[PDB]
Parts: structure tokens; C-alpha cells; sequence
């Protein structure tokens, strides 16, 4: 299964990230994967297009659902025995960057006058939230 | 026995491209295509030296060769694996075996006995996986010198080769029944 899998996963991302649903279910798949055959097996640049191609599928939905799958996914890659956590860690920190910015920009539009509480920027900032609440429930930020 | 049972250069190209992409996905290919590279490159000096129709072809052939490593589609692994099995199938070692199995026939005359010995045990175990090779005459003649040779060792050795090969096949030993049968009272 981890062999198939690390070779496929991506291209199927690719191939059907408007759909929910699947992806929903195509995040269940990591939860059970042997996490030393990404270092014994030389893979390292196939976890790379993973997380390339989760991030990507994390900036086009916004269903709960999808965001806890990606989140618990990023939990088991950050599991402090095997040595490939400090790079997924680290793009990790890039994604948190994103998602601080867009707070501040959440913060900074309510806070003033502004456009006077638009519709717009309140699903805006409520998009933005519900992505940072899924995340900050599994990790530490 | 499970393996068996200008086009080339294109091969050539289709290989470094299998391996180009695989540079993407892997590092240390890149040290594998150059060494292909100057594998091809010597093989056609090699050849080469065995003239001027062959001469053009290769002057272009090595040009080719120079122009494509400077130069650094969809074909996948198992293309690959069977492409590489095909050249180097052309190449001169698949057709060493035979050779080989000469070499040993020169040890079974010998003034050692351990070495005479081993090699019998171990052409025992090359017939066992083999079990079509008792049709050259020169190993006929050989495995029935040593069945009559002068030292206990390699009698036994032969003894056991003989045995092994007629339970293996099944049929068919009826015409070396005889020549074991004989042997039971050997001292």
C-alpha cells in the first residue's frame, strides 16, 4: 500500500481537487502509511509534490471536513520519531505565515471603518478563520 | 534458461531519457547516464577497431554521441528494464557461459585432489539447476573418467552428481541405471 501510494496520491490530487468528497476520502489514506518507507525507499521529492499538491487543494476548499483530514494528516507527518518531520515542519511554517497575514489583514479591516462591516470582507475573514481554527486545533501555534 | 524463453542508437536515446527523468525524481543518476555514455562510446571504438564505410558510420555515430551528452517521451520502468536486458544481450558477456564450462573440463585432469573434488561438487550443483546439460559428450566422457578415477573423494562426488541428475528427471534413467547399479562394490 505505501509503495502504490506514494507514487500515486499525487496525480490524483491533480486529477480531481475541485471535488470535496474525494479528497475527504483520499486523506484517510496517509494515516496508515509505514512512515520509514518514505527514508528507506529514497522518496523524498514524492512527499514534496504531496504537500505541494495538499497545499493547493487546502487553498481551493473550504468545507470543514476536507481542512480536519489535511490538518490530521500534517499531525502524523509531524511525528517526532521518524526523521523526515523537520521538513514538512518547516513548509508548514511557510503555510502559518500565509495564514498570520491574512489575519492581520482580517484584524486590520474590522478594526477600522473600512467598507462598513461589507458582506465581502466578512466571508473573507470567515474563510480565512475557519481555515486557521482547523489547523490550531490539532497544533501548537 | 528464465530470461531468454542504426535502431540500437535510438534505444540508446530512449534509455537516457527513461534516466533523464529519473535524475528529477532521484539524484546520483546523473553519474550512471555519463557512465553509460563512455560504456557506448568505448563499445563502438571497440568495434570499430575489429573499414572506411564503418569509418563514416561511426565518425557520425561518436559525433551523435558527443552532440547528445551535450545535450543533457512517457517510456516507463518495465520498458526500460526489457530494453537494457536486450543491449546488453548484444553485448559480450551473455555469451560467456560457454566458455566457462570449457575452463572447467581443464581442471578435472589435475595432481590435487580437493580441488578435483569441489569442481565435481559444484558442476553436481550446475547440472541439478540445469537439468538439460547431459547432452555435450565432452562432460559424458568427463563424469565417466571420474567415475572410474583412482581416489575415493571424487568418486563419491560423481556418484552423488549421477544420482541427483536421474531422481530430477523422472523418466529417462533407465539408460544410466546400469552404469550406477554397478558401482554398490567400491571398497
Amino acid at each position: 500500500l505505501t509503495e502504490h501510494f506514494i507514487i500515486t496520491l499525487p496525480m490524483l490530487l491533480s486529477k480531481y481537487s475541485a471535488d470535496a468528497e474525494k479528497v475527504a476520502n483520499l486523506l484517510q489514506i496517509p494515516q496508515y502509511f509505514d512512515l520509514e518507507i518514505y527514508s528507506t525507499g529514497r522518496m523524498e521529492k514524492h512527499l514534496d509534490a504531496l504537500l505541494k499538491q495538499i497545499k493547493f487543494v487546502v487553498e481551493k476548499h473550504v468545507e470543514s471536513d476536507v481542512l480536519e483530514a489535511c490538518s490530521k494528516t500534517y499531525s502524523i507527518l509531524c511525528s517526532e520519531e521518524y526523521t523526515i518531520q523537520n521538513r514538512v515542519d518547516i513548509a508548514r511554517s511557510q503555510l502559518i505565515d500565509e495564514f498570520v497575514d491574512r489575519f492581520n489583514h482580517s484584524v486590520e479591516d474590522l478594526l477600522q471603518e473600512g467598507e462598513e462591516a461589507d458582506d465581502d470582507d466578512i466571508y473573507n475573514v470567515l474563510s480565512t478563520l475557519k481555515r486557521l481554527t482547523s489547523f490550531h486545533n490539532a497544533h501548537d501555534l | 534458461v528464465t530470461s531468454k524463453m542504426d535502431e540500437i542508437q535510438q534505444l540508446q536515446k530512449a534509455l537516457l531519457d527513461y534516466l533523464d527523468e529519473n535524475t528529477e525524481t532521484d539524484p546520483s543518476l546523473v553519474f550512471s547516464r555519463k557512465f553509460y555514455i563512455a560504456q557506448w562510446f568505448r563499445d563502438t571504438t571497440l568495434e570499430t577497431e575489429k573499414k572506411e564505410i564503418e569509418t563514416t558510420g561511426q565518425i557520425m555515430h561518436r559525433a551523435e554521441n558527443r552532440k547528445k551528452f551535450l545535450r543533457s517521451d512517457t517510456v516507463d520502468y518495465d520498458d526500460a528494464c526489457l530494453i537494457v536486458r536486450y543491449l546488453a544481450s548484444m553485448r559480450p558477456f551473455a555469451q560467456s557461459f560457454d566458455i566457462y564450462l570449457t575452463q572447467i573440463l581443464r581442471v578435472l585432469g589435475e595432481n590435487a585432489i580437493a580441488v578435483r573434488t569441489k569442481a565435481m561438487k559444484c558442476l553436481s550443483e550446475v547440472v541439478a539447476v540445469d537439468p538439460s546439460i547431459l547432452a555435450r559428450l565432452d562432460m559424458q566422457r568427463g563424469v565417466h573418467g571420474r567415475l572410474m578415477d583412482n581416489s575415493t573423494s571424487v568418486r563419491e562426488a560423481a556418484v552423488e552428481l549421477l544420482g541427483r541428475f536421474v531422481l530430477c528427471r523422472p523418466q529417462l534413467a533407465e539408460q544410466y541405471y546400469d552404469m550406477l547399479i554397478e558401482r554398490i562394490l567400491d571398497t
